[PDB]
């Protein structure tokens, strides 16, 4: 046993991918190299990284472009020690479970009655693929009230106390229609429904 | 004439047939014959209006999923002519295009204050196929008014609770709620829940 | 009524059951280069709730008494090893292979016992030497 | 164009819910038989990128059902016949009305989990293109 750092991959709004590892957990700083290919498919050829991320003059990650991304095909990566080959760690990743989307945008509120208001927001690209968490609170609440929301990007508030002051926010996630991603986006810029 | 049927999204299809004037001892039936299942179902039409007959087609356990988005059932209305079956009306029934779920159930007060009330319910017999693509609508009965003047409160998401604001202290209210899936071109709202009776709290 | 794991491996010895308690399962493994038929069975089940224990399915491969069930007849192309899934109360009998002296002291069989909520196989008291 | 696309989107989504419900049904702490269910060998498509490839799933539905019969316990109470006869009819509309395609299978077999994860991924890939 002579372990190699676990590699992490995140696909950022399906625009690109960061793969990283923290290397410093090994005597002798080492420029570790990364290769990848897609399993049981067309172009099951091995690929060098060609775009290395560094940390203190020692490789630390690898950024892949959209062209190189194929969700829905099993992505196989391998960390390789340059001096001793006989020590390599490979993993099979499901890229469609590692998408983080960007934060919801253009948060807007509008009344559909004196006492009823509705909240809308935008997401950069994916849409039919995302689900969301809405969180709101007043000046009176000791915590948030959340509620998950399907592909509609609407949230009803059928009963508002016009006297309280409301703080709204949303985050999105690539699940469960086009992927089974588990990590959420950053929160949106919050908005308020005033005194 | 007119022949309307709805599907509760599980194992229950209910029918309503209205005719412009049958004669004495008019024995009718609805026959369901699906286009890719191994079974048939029938039921005896029973009078409801002066000229309305109604029927329930029961396809299995209350919570069993007995049909799909791709099923097409040929519903037929049949009445006894001497010995032989005369077809009154015939329909290509797309069960997930004619949805009406059961009333929501188990209405209960989670918390009452003096100006506020959090009520919650459960949906009775919904397909798992819906996921979160449901929609709710509620209404509050307050002392001075009747049900039909009460604002329809809109939940454009699957939220199985509501938090009523700006209520009068120490006052009796009544509460009602209903559901609709987003899917189905002829899909309607459920009937309304049993009204939940509740009372706000006195102030100082 | 099903054992979590399977009988212990005793060095230089294999185990058979002379009879199979109802509910025992046998996988439909094939020889290399073969595969169980499209829309086939995954396993054969030992049912005998009519008093005359049978095997509910039957395995198939193609190119790429009273109470218990008997050993099932060999099908077309099998794997060398049959993989069984044994129910609780099942008895299994160890013996050294052709080329080894058995050293006995206590039962040469394993039983699948229930304890509170858990399953276990008793250790056969047997050593094999060349 | 849009309607038929939405009709297909929906059918796939429904299929997806069936597969994911089984997965969550068996792939969890409170299924005492899971370790034994992983010993069953399932067969995979060589490639699976368009609806016709579902012939590969349809063929493995009979085994699938046998595996579900074993999960039948007082936890998920997940009656198979109802569920497999449903998955079946959905699949048959999706793979469509040509019925000419003989399936190609991969060399290596897969545990039921690798199997359900494969076909879920299949549906999600198609769905993601459909709008
Ligand atoms: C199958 O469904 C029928 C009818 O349900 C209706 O249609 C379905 C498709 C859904 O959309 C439902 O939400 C919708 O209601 C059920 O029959 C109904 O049963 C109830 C209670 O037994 C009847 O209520 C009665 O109503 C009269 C008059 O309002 C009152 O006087 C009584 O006190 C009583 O509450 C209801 O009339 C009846 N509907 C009809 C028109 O037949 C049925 O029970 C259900 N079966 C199962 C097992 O699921
Ligand atoms: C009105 O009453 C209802 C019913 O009690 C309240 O809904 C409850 O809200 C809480 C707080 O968000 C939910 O807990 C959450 O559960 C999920 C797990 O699924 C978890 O991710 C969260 O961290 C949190 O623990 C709770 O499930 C939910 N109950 C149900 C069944 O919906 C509601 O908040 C009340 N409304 C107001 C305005 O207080
Ligand atoms: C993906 O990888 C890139 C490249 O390493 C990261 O970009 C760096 O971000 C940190 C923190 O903001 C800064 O040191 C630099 O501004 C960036 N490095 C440069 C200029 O190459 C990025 O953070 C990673 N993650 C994301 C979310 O894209
Ligand atoms: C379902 O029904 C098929 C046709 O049934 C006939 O026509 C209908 C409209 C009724 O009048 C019925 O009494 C007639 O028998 C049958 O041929 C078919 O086998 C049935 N399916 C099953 C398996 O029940
Ligand atoms: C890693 O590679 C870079 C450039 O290729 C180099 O500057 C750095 O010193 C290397 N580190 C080693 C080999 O220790
Ligand atoms: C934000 O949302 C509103 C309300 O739907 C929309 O009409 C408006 O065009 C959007 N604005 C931006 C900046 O995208």
């Amino acid at each position: 046993t002579l372990p190699l750092p676990e590699v992490q991959c995140f696909v950022f709004n399906v625009e690109y991918m960061n793969c990283t590892w923290q290397s410093s957990s090994e005597p002798q700083p080492t420029n570790l190299t990364l290769h990848y290919w897609y399993k049981n498919s067309d172009n099951d050829k091995v690929q060098k990284c060609s775009h290395y991320l560094f940390s203190e003059e020692i490789t630390s990650g690898c950024q892949l472009q959209k062209k190189e991304i194929h969700l829905y095909q099993t992505f196989v990566v391998q960390l390789q020690d340059p001096r001793e080959p006989r020590r390599q760690a490979t993993q099979m990743l499901k890229l469609q479970n590692l998408v983080i989307p960007w934060a919801p945008e253009n948060l807007t509120l509008h009344k559909l009655s004196e006492s009823q208001l509705e909240l809308n927001w935008n997401n950069r690209f994916l849409n039919h693929c995302l689900e969301h968490l809405v969180q709101y609170r007043t000046d009176w609440d000791h915590s948030w009230t959340e509620q998950s929301v399907d592909y509609r990007h609407k949230f009803s508030l059928p009963s508002v106390d016009g006297q309280k002051r409301y703080t709204f926010r949303v985050r999105s996630r690539f699940n469960p229609l086009c992927g089974s991603a588990q990590h959420w986006s950053e929160w949106s810029h919050p908005i308020h429904w005033g005194s | 004439s007119q022949f309307t049927c709805f599907y509760n999204s599980r194992a229950n299809i209910s029918c309503v047939w209205s005719q412009d004037g049958a004669l004495q001892d008019t024995s009718c039936q609805v026959h369901a014959w699906p286009d890719r299942r191994r079974w048939n179902q029938t039921c005896e039409l029973l009078p409801v209006s002066q000229a309305s007959w109604a029927c329930n087609l029961i396809l299995g356990a209350p919570d069993s999923q007995k049909l799909t988005t791709v099923d097409i059932v040929t519903l037929r209305v049949l009445c006894r002519e001497g010995v032989r079956w005369r077809v009154m009306a015939i329909q290509d029934f797309k069960p997930f295009e004619n949805l009406r779920l059961m009333a929501p159930i188990s209405l209960q007060v989670v918390h009452v204050e003096t100006h506020r009330c959090n009520i919650s319910w459960e949906i009775s017999q919904a397909s798992h196929y819906f996921e979160r693509h449901l929609e709710f609508e509620a209404r509050t009965l307050s002392p001075g008014h009747t049900w039909e003047e009460a604002p329809l409160l809109t939940l454009k998401q699957k939220q199985e609770w509501i938090c009523l604001e700006t209520l009068t202290p120490d006052t009796q209210y009544e509460f009602q709620v209903r559901v609709k899936p987003l899917q189905g071109e002829f899909t309607t709202w459920s009937p309304w829940s049993q009204p939940l009776a509740f009372r706000t709290k006195t102030g100082h | 009524e099903l054992c979590d794991d399977d009988p212990p491996e005793i060095p230089h010895a294999t185990f058979k059951a002379m009879a199979y308690k109802e509910g025992t399962m046998l996988n439909c493994e094939c020889k290399r280069g073969f595969r169980r038929i499209k829309s086939g069975s995954l396993y054969m089940l030992c049912t005998g709730s009519s008093s005359h224990s049978s095997w509910d399915n039957q395995c198939q491969c193609t190119s790429s008494l009273p109470g218990h069930c008997r050993e099932p007849p060999p099908w077309e192309n099998e794997a060398t090893e049959r993989i069984y899934h044994f129910v609780v109360g099942q008895m299994v009998y160890y013996q050294c292979v052709q080329g080894y002296r058995a050293l006995h002291r206590g039962p040469a069989e394993s039983v699948c016992k229930m304890t509170h909520g858990k399953t276990r196989w008793t250790q056969p008291q047997l050593i094999c030497t060349g | 164009t849009s309607s038929s696309t939405k009709k297909t989107q929906l059918q796939l989504e429904h299929l997806l819910l069936d597969l994911q419900m089984i997965l969550n049904g068996i792939n969890n702490y409170k299924n005492p038989k899971l370790t034994r269910m992983l010993t069953f060998k399932f067969y995979m498509p060589k490639k699976a990128t368009e609806l016709k490839h579902l012939q590969c799933l349809e063929e493995e539905l009979k085994p699938l059902e046998e595996v579900l019969n074993l999960a039948q316990s007082k936890n998920f109470h997940l009656r198979p016949r109802d569920l497999i006869s449903n998955i079946n009819v959905i699949v048959l509309e999706l793979k469509g009305s040509e019925t000419t395609f003989m399936c190609e299978y991969a060399d290596e077999t897969a545990t039921i989990v690798e199997f359900l994860n494969r076909w879920i991924t299949f549906a999600q890939s198609i769905i993601s293109t459909l709008t």
